């Protein structure tokens, strides 16, 4: 009875990986990111692929 | 009174109601953040002791004058994104938004 | 006393995979060189990249688009892996227009002056419904690095319409770099190692300008190496006092107190202004009045005091 009128608004945002972000696989083995590396600072094997 | 919803919102420029349109609510997929208006909704105020100070107020300026105070929609601080969708819902017997 | 190697017997594989071979090189200057090669060639390299899209009927990109399979998200990811190259321009706007059945592709984009598709078979949408039709506007740049979408902040100097999607800029060419060092087939020399490096790009660069454009790199910031050696702001401030319309006696008292400057009379407080000549205690609240007029309250701190 009091209620004329409803407005409702959605609104969205695309949350990317950061460093405090919470990662875990499924063996429960759980962990936060540290710091997000270079390409070029991560090991790679004999085949340059890091 | 009746609180009605409208894109002139007293006090508030130009530029913040860049976003909103000619109905008072935001375009669908603007991008918005911080504290920017949504919706303009609109609050009145009673008024019934007419003074001659509020008699220049109301000449200088317009016919409210800014008498009655606004209470938009805002982003609450610290949320960002884009709009969706919106969903606006009308009462039977009421005239319909343009949306 | 030391050999220069030089780029010899560079062989393309493929359009994407490449090797470039640097066949004389001392004991241990192999290893060096391949690393410091491959840092470089992963870290900088300038590429283009789609920075920006705007679709016909599109608003955002969490909307979907009749006739179209894929949603305009999926748009936008098949279009940030779309590779090209220009010359001599950093700001080109490619037309998409297909109407039509099956999907669309690279190859119908509307050929532009000097704009080169490097993978024409590059799908990036369907369309399914015989009378749908799609229509965008590409912006491709050229850039160093991978920079965000959310990052640049200057774009948002003038306004944009909305439905200027944005999307984010990888602009390096290079995908995958390895390296490995052999024996050369140098004879009469003691013993010599040649350097092979396996590049795996986008198509964009030519094998041998990148090869050149990072030893021009590693070349450059060596060279600041080779020579050591090296062994009160705000405007209402600073402003003579003879803008706040004082009174007659009240010209000759601050004069003779050495107060020439705005900002060097709000530093004294009452209680040693009154102690002062001839001030006058109404004449006192005229100074007050005047300094709060101007929105400063008598008695701030500063830090410091330049002669302007």
């Amino acid at each position: 009875p009091g209620v004329l009128k409803i407005v409702k608004v959605y609104l969205a945002v695309k949350r990317r990986i950061q460093p405090g972000d919470k990662m875990a696989g499924r063996h429960g083995n759980k962990g936060v990111i540290s710091k997000i590396n270079p390409i070029e600072d991560m090991p790679y094997d004999e085949n340059g692929t890091p | 009174g009746p609180e009605e919803i409208t894109a002139d919102i007293p006090n508030v420029g130009e530029a913040a109601l860049s976003k909103l349109d000619e109905s008072g609510i935001v375009y669908i997929g603007a991008e918005v953040t911080g504290g920017d208006i949504l919706v303009g909704k609109v609050t009145p105020k009673g008024e019934t002791q007419l003074t001659p100070e509020e008699k220049l107020l109301r000449a200088i300026f317009g016919e409210k004058a800014s008498d009655v105070k606004d209470s938009s929609l805002r982003v609450p601080n610290g949320v960002s994104g884009t709009v969706i969708d919106v969903q606006v819902f009308t009462r039977d017997g009421v005239e319909k938004d343009k949306r | 006393e030391f050999l220069k190697p030089r780029l010899v017997d560079i062989e393309q594989v493929s359009s994407t995979h490449a090797k470039v071979t640097l066949e004389p090189l001392e004991r241990g200057f192999g290893h060096t060189l391949g690393n410091a090669l491959r840092r470089i060639l992963l870290s900088s390299m300038p590429g283009c990249a789609v920075t920006e899209v705007e679709i016909d009927g599109v608003l955002h990109e969490y909307s979907t688009k009749e006739g179209v399979q894929e949603d305009i998200l999926e748009i936008l990811l098949n279009l940030k892996g779309l590779a090209v190259r220009v010359q001599g321009k950093d700001e080109v706007i490619l037309t998409l227009n297909k109407s039509g059945i099956g999907p669309v592709t690279a190859a119908d984009i509307t050929h532009d002056g000097d704009v080169e598709i490097v993978k024409p078979q590059h799908v990036i949408c369907h369309l399914t419904d015989e009378n749908a039709s799609i229509s965008m506007r590409i912006k491709v740049q050229r850039g160093r690095g991978y920079v965000p979408a959310s990052t640049r902040i200057h774009s948002e100097e003038d306004e944009r319409p909305i439905g200027r999607l944005l999307v984010d800029a990888c602009y390096s060419p290079v995908e995958r770099i390895a390296y490995n060092v052999e024996a050369a087939r140098v004879e009469q020399r003691t013993d010599l190692d040649k350097l092979v490096i396996e590049m795996e790009t986008n198509g964009t660069i030519d094998p041998e300008e990148a090869i050149r454009r990072a030893a021009t790199i590693l070349a450059e910031q060596l060279e600041a190496f080779v020579d050591l050696r090296d062994v009160e702001f705000d405007p209402i401030l600073l402003r003579p006092v003879d803008d706040l319309e004082l009174t007659v006696r009240s010209a000759n008292c601050l004069k003779a107190e050495a107060i020439h400057y705005i900002g060097d009379l709000v530093q004294r407080t009452e209680v040693e202004l009154l102690k002062t000549p001839n001030l006058g205690k109404k004449s006192l609240t005229e100074i007050k009045d005047v300094l709060a007029s101007r929105g400063l309250s008598l008695g701030m701190r500063l830090e410091n005091w330049p002669p302007a």
